[PDB]
Protein backbone atom coordinates (compact mmCIF):
# COMPACT_ATOMS: atom_id res chain seq x y z
CA UNK A 1 0.00 0.00 0.00
CA UNK A 2 1.02 3.57 -1.31
CA UNK A 3 1.09 6.27 1.42
CA UNK A 4 -2.39 7.87 0.11
CA UNK A 5 -4.00 4.16 0.32
CA UNK A 6 -3.27 3.66 4.31
CA UNK A 7 -4.10 7.26 4.56
CA UNK A 8 -7.03 6.17 3.08
CA UNK A 9 -7.98 3.03 4.88
CA UNK A 10 -7.79 4.83 7.79
CA UNK A 11 -10.28 7.62 6.81
CA UNK A 12 -12.44 4.84 5.78
CA UNK A 13 -11.73 3.10 8.90
CA UNK A 14 -12.61 5.73 11.44
CA UNK A 15 -15.95 6.41 8.69
CA UNK A 16 -17.54 2.58 9.40
CA UNK A 17 -16.62 3.82 13.34
CA UNK A 18 -18.79 6.28 12.96
CA UNK A 19 -15.97 8.75 14.05
CA UNK A 20 -16.60 11.50 11.49
CA UNK A 21 -14.82 14.43 12.67
CA UNK A 22 -12.10 11.70 12.86
CA UNK A 23 -12.53 10.76 9.08
CA UNK A 24 -12.69 14.30 7.55
CA UNK A 25 -9.24 15.30 9.38
CA UNK A 26 -7.71 12.02 7.45
CA UNK A 27 -9.64 12.79 4.41
CA UNK A 28 -8.37 16.21 4.45
CA UNK A 29 -4.89 15.10 3.97
CA UNK A 30 -6.13 12.44 1.26
CA UNK A 31 -7.29 16.27 -0.79
CA UNK A 32 -3.37 18.00 0.67
CA UNK A 33 -1.84 15.27 -1.13
CA UNK A 34 -3.31 14.28 -4.14
CA UNK A 35 -5.34 17.53 -5.06
CA UNK A 36 -6.50 16.16 -8.31
CA UNK A 37 -7.98 12.84 -7.04
CA UNK A 38 -11.66 12.97 -6.17
CA UNK A 39 -11.79 9.84 -4.26
CA UNK A 40 -10.86 12.97 -0.69
CA UNK A 41 -13.64 15.01 -1.74
CA UNK A 42 -16.10 11.96 -2.34
CA UNK A 43 -15.09 10.94 0.75
CA UNK A 44 -15.04 13.46 3.18
CA UNK A 45 -18.62 14.81 1.50
CA UNK A 46 -20.04 11.51 2.92
CA UNK A 47 -18.79 12.13 6.42
CA UNK A 48 -19.70 15.64 6.56
CA UNK A 49 -23.27 14.86 5.61
CA UNK A 50 -23.37 12.48 8.49
CA UNK A 51 -21.92 15.45 10.73
CA UNK A 52 -25.38 17.55 9.14
CA UNK A 53 -22.30 19.57 7.09
CA UNK A 54 -24.49 19.65 4.50
CA UNK A 55 -22.86 23.41 3.31
CA UNK A 56 -19.04 22.09 3.43
CA UNK A 57 -20.49 18.88 1.50
CA UNK A 58 -21.55 20.64 -1.17
CA UNK A 59 -18.69 22.50 -1.72
CA UNK A 60 -16.51 19.04 -1.33
CA UNK A 61 -19.09 17.48 -4.06
CA UNK A 62 -18.09 20.62 -6.75
CA UNK A 63 -14.68 20.94 -6.50
CA UNK A 64 -14.53 16.63 -6.67
CA UNK A 65 -16.38 16.72 -9.62
CA UNK A 66 -14.02 19.55 -11.27
CA UNK A 67 -11.12 16.54 -11.09
CA UNK A 68 -14.04 13.91 -12.09
CA UNK A 69 -14.22 12.40 -15.88
CA UNK A 70 -17.32 11.01 -17.47
CA UNK A 71 -18.10 7.79 -15.94
CA UNK A 72 -20.20 5.79 -18.88
CA UNK A 73 -21.03 2.66 -16.55
CA UNK A 74 -23.84 4.47 -14.37
CA UNK A 75 -25.90 1.67 -12.38
CA UNK A 76 -29.65 1.69 -12.58
CA UNK A 77 -30.24 2.30 -8.34
CA UNK A 78 -27.77 5.34 -8.69
CA UNK A 79 -29.92 6.95 -11.44
CA UNK A 80 -33.63 6.56 -9.77
CA UNK A 81 -31.14 7.72 -6.03
CA UNK A 82 -30.13 10.84 -8.33
CA UNK A 83 -32.93 11.62 -10.21
CA UNK A 84 -35.03 11.19 -7.18
CA UNK A 85 -32.99 14.08 -5.34
CA UNK A 86 -32.75 16.06 -7.81
CA UNK A 87 -36.11 16.06 -8.67
CA UNK A 88 -37.16 16.38 -4.78
CA UNK A 89 -34.65 19.65 -5.17
CA UNK A 90 -36.74 21.25 -7.97
CA UNK A 91 -39.61 20.69 -6.39
CA UNK B 1 -18.99 -0.03 -2.55
CA UNK B 2 -22.32 1.63 -2.17
CA UNK B 3 -24.04 4.41 -2.47
CA UNK B 4 -24.07 5.19 0.90
CA UNK B 5 -20.26 4.25 1.21
CA UNK B 6 -16.94 5.37 1.04
CA UNK B 7 -14.07 4.64 -1.08
CL1 LIG C 1 -22.99 4.36 -10.42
Amino acid sequence: MSQFEKQKEQGNSLFKQGLYREAVHCYDQLITAQPQNPVGYSNKAMALIKLGEYTQAIQMCQQGLRYTSTAEHVAIRSKLQYRLELAQGAV
Amino acid sequence: SRMEEVD
